[PDB]
RNA sequence: UUGGCACCUCGAUGUCGGCUCAUCGCAUCCUGGGGCUGUAGUCGGUCCCAAGGGUUGGGCUGUUCGCCCAUUAAAGCGGUACGCGAGCUGGGUUCAGAACGUCGUGAGACAGUUCGGUCCCUAUCCGUCGUGGGCGUAGGAAAUUUGAGAGGAGCUGUCCUUAGUACGAGAGGACCGGGAUGGACAUACCUCUGGUGUACCAGUUGUCGUGCCAACGGCAUAGCUGGGUAGCUAUGUGUGGACGGGAUAAGUGCUGAAAGCAUCUAAGCAUGAAGCCCCCCUCAAGAUGAGAUUUCCCAACUUCGGUUAUAAGAUCCCUCAAAGAUGAUGAGGUUAAUAGGUUCGAGGUGGAAGCAUGGUGACAUGUGGAGCUGACGAAUACUAAUCGAUCGAAGACUUAAU
């Protein structure tokens, strides 16, 4: 229950491949034309 | 209601000569017993212990003492095998299962009419 | 020789002619067409393709599949249907006792046959070995540390390795399962149904493939 | 559902007023059985006298169970006590009455004696 | 249903106390799986208060908690009051809705979708 | 197996039984095919072909083993570090305590007994069971697919009939085939029998609180107790291993010579098993050989494509569950029933509250199968799926036909 061996630096960011945040789910405001996240209040101005 | 498609293939086989009852009540269940080479008629006296969901599915039990062992008879309540049910007399409980009797035998087990 | 797509409804129960408690299940076969005719020297091999349910014809800017798309169509506007929900074909069938674009009706079905019903099983989602495998699983007390988990998996230096097929835990259900054997006991031409003996597989609200017996 | 190491009342009067089950005749692995069963059985109450005796291995028919029976129709006859009769080897009794009711799927079973020498058949 | 992380009394305890909470304050701040719950209770307790007949009084007290709002004017009244003679009207004609939820983005601390339920 | 040798391992290769999980050989325990017999058939014995499947539950010992009690068609023999402890136990054995018998003057000792005696580890790699993303399949896509291969099953009892027939002084007693039911085991499902059901109904104890009686809430394992919907489940319900082909094994032959006879063999040609292949269930074009069918999309700048953005199609995002660890799958996003609410209903519980009557009271009766009712069925846009964004073709050569 022990690494037997090292992992390169290959194998790691090897591994690492998938491992990211995905840009927000942003969309443009229709009030002030600020971005904002879809489904959610613009926090700039306050519609829909 | 039920699906409606669930409803709609088993409503003939639903029985309407049938009476009204509820749990507590003692009663003669009729059967058309096809044994030997005869379709005779046992009529099974019981009280009735409990009932369940309607549609063909609807079954109730009915609790006896044939030789001072108790014996129970669960029945379809639309089983074409019972000829007539017949409301010997009422009884006055106050739950939906009468699931208690099983542990009292003689006077314990008494019922008021009406 | 007969086939037709279906949707399982539910399970009841009906009696039957000496009193007997049968065990069935509704299932709903309605608008089931013909869209092609498979044959030997144009695909290879000579079978029927039939879709079931009715799907929302075309709009633009969809967001789901209860609109059909142009690809499909295009597909069953060739057999001048409107655009199905389940498509599967039939091989036993005999592929010239059908016409590209007839209904397939629930009364193809006669009572007492013997039928074939294949559908996809019911998701039990992430299992164990005791409930995916059967397996006995070990002693509750007497200190013991060995409640639910698999055995051994393997010998030891002879065959240092797990052999393939070794049943561990895993995803249980979303499999294609044929219970052999069934007949139907009516046939109910109005409301579309056809009443199987005993169960099928799947969830409620499910598909169902009915065809005649191999055997 | 009687398996082994399971204590039964005997409906007769053989002798044996309660005996306990060693096996289930009828396979290899059969674990449980139900009304129409034949089960090896040694008693463990004999009245004083009787035929049969304490600590005999003998062969036994069960009449009455708990959990009951399903019969074709949906009807479902159940009992308070588990129950059995012993058998001379020829499905006919060693004692000569027998108490208590008797369920109807007995008949089939070719235990007709049983099914005659009964109180109540059900 | 949803758990909301939680158990039984300690949840029961929370719907209605957030509950009780929207019905004074006529929105609140709150996450998106509590709104989601609380929305079907606040629903509910409304219905009991279209009603107003004393059964449904006494069945409501069940769920609010006894709490007290100073009006304008210094005037007082409870959280049942309120139910059945502020918001009973305000409803009178409506025929479900009562509630609206606006999501909000992500608070700092976790990343819990905050969200406002408001009675409408 | 008991050994012999001392070749790897003492900067550690946990050793015995049991549990869980198996896997492989066949010198086969049962089942299938046969030659036989000092085989009349049932009986048994012997040998051959056969490894597809199957090959119990207990009492006694730490025991393997063995004996015994019941069964079964049978209760097979071995390999796998006397399979498997980074999967489990720790009874035996092998630390320190103690004690008896024996040996020793003694400290102590005995593979002589006896009671007691800490089983650590968050999995990097290969391996294995599931589940995603990328890319390739000479355009971009939606759906249906053949099957190169691969996996799973594969067991068998009793009764009846033929038939009390053949065969039998008798006693006993089918072969075949043809019916009917089981055991075990695998699957699918909740209609029935049950189980559970911690946001359903009801009764009840102590105590605190909403001033107060009545009503209700908090806590006491969900305080307890009786029920119980959906879901999930077996012990419950169906289903399965049914036929039937093709090539064979031991074996049985047919015609037939070397060797004018014979003779199963050499030519050839027959028959013959739970065995082989197909047949039956499932997965399967990453089958880089990348397959097939139907449909959908089809322009216009280039200054020469190493080209935008767009089709057809999806996704982002959001309401969800027949799906789910997550991601996937599937039902839906206003041109909308996807979920919540509202209305009606199913099922469950069992006679709400307030009244009036009767009782000294504890209570009872009518209103009224009332009241409540989580997932279950239907209708209804009342609330939320409002706005928007991103990705995604323009189809290579060569040769032959056209
Ligand atoms: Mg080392």
């Amino acid at each position: 229950a022990v690494p037997k061996r090292r992992t390169s630096k290959t194998r790691k960011n090897k591994r690492r491949t998938h491992f990211k945040i995905s840009v927000p789910g942003m969309t443009e405001c229709p009030n002030c034309g600020e971005y904002k996240l879809s489904h959610r209040v613009c926090k700039n101005c306050g519609s829909y | 209601t039920n699906h409606k498609l669930i409803e709609a293939v088993t409503k003939s086989q639903l029985r309407t000569d049938l009476p009204s009852f509820r749990p507590g009540d003692t009663l003669r269940v009729h059967v058309r017993i096809i044994e030997g080479t005869r379709e005779r008629i046992q009529v099974f006296e019981g009280v009735v212990i409990k009932r369940r969901g309607g549609g063909v599915s609807e079954t109730f039990t009915v609790r006896k003492i044939s030789s001072g062992v108790g014996v129970e008879r669960t029945f379809p309540l639309h089983t074409p095998k019972i000829e007539k049910i017949e409301v010997k007399r009422r009884g006055k409980v106050r739950r939906a299962k009468l699931y208690y009797l099983r542990s009292l035998r003689g006077k314990a087990a008494r019922i008021q009419e009406i | 020789t007969k086939g037709i797509l279906g949707r399982k409804i539910g399970m009841t129960q009906v009696f039957g002619e000496n009193g007997e408690l049968i065990p069935v299940t509704v299932v709903e076969a309605k608008e089931n067409v013909v869209l092609q005719k498979k044959t030997v020297e144009v695909d290879g091999y000579n079978a029927i393709q039939v879709g079931f349910e009715d799907k929302k014809a075309y709009k633009k800017d969809a967001k789901s599949n209860k609109y059909a798309n142009k690809p499909a169509e295009g597909h069953a506007k060739k057999a001048d249907a409107a655009p199905k929900r389940f498509i599967r074909e039939f091989r036993n069938v005999d592929v010239d006792a059908y016409e590209v674009g007839q209904e397939v009706s629930v009364d193809t079905f006669v009572a007492g046959d013997v039928i074939d019903v294949t559908g996809v099983s019911k998701g039990k989602g992430f299992q164990g070995a005791i409930k995916r495998h059967g397996q006995s699983r070990g002693p509750m007390s007497h200190g013991s540390h060995f409640h639910r988990a698999p055995g051994s998996v393997g010998m030891a230096s002879d065959a240092s390795r797990v052999f393939k097929g070794q049943k561990m835990p895993g995803r249980m259900g979303g499999n294609t399962v044929t219970v052999q054997n069934l007949e139907v006991v009516q046939v109910d031409t109005e409301n579309k149904v056809i009443l199987v003996k005993g169960n099928v597989p799947g969830p409620k609200k499910g598909l169902v493939e009915i065809r005649t017996s191999i055997k | 559902m009687i398996q082994q190491e399971t204590r039964l009342k005997v409906a007769d009067n053989s002798g044996a007023r309660e005996v306990l089950t060693i096996k289930v005749l009828g396979g290899s692995g059969r674990k449980t059985a139900n009304i129409g069963d034949v089960i090896v059985c040694t008693v463990k109450n004999a009245t004083p006298g009787g035929v049969v005796k304490k600590g005999d291995v003998v062969k036994a028919v069960i009449v009455r169970t708990k959990s009951g029976v399903r019969r074709n129709d949906g009807s479902y006859i159940k009992f308070d006590e588990n129950a059995c009769v012993i058998i001379r080897d020829d499905k006919g009794p060693r004692g000569t009455r027998i108490f208590g009711p008797v369920a109807r799927e007995l008949r089939e079973g070719n235990f007709m004696k049983i099914v005659s020498l009964a109180p109540e058949v059900l | 249903y949803r758990k909301l992380g939680r158990t039984s009394d300690q949840r029961k305890a929370m719907l209605r106390d957030l509950a009780t909470s929207l019905i004074i304050s006529e929105r609140i701040e709150t996450t998106e799986a509590r709104a989601k719950e609380v929305r079907s209770v606040v629903e509910k307790l409304i219905t009991l208060g279209k009603k107003g007949d004393l059964a449904s009084r006494r069945n409501a007290a069940k769920t609010l908690r006894n709490v007290e709002i100073l009006n304008e004017d210094e005037t007082t009244q409870t959280a049942l009051q309120k139910l059945f003679g502020e918001i009973a009207e305000r409803y009178t004609e409506r025929q479900g809705g009562y509630t609206r939820i606006l999501k909000q983005g992500p608070r700092r601390g976790d990343g819990a979708e905050s969200v406002i339920i408001e009675l409408v």
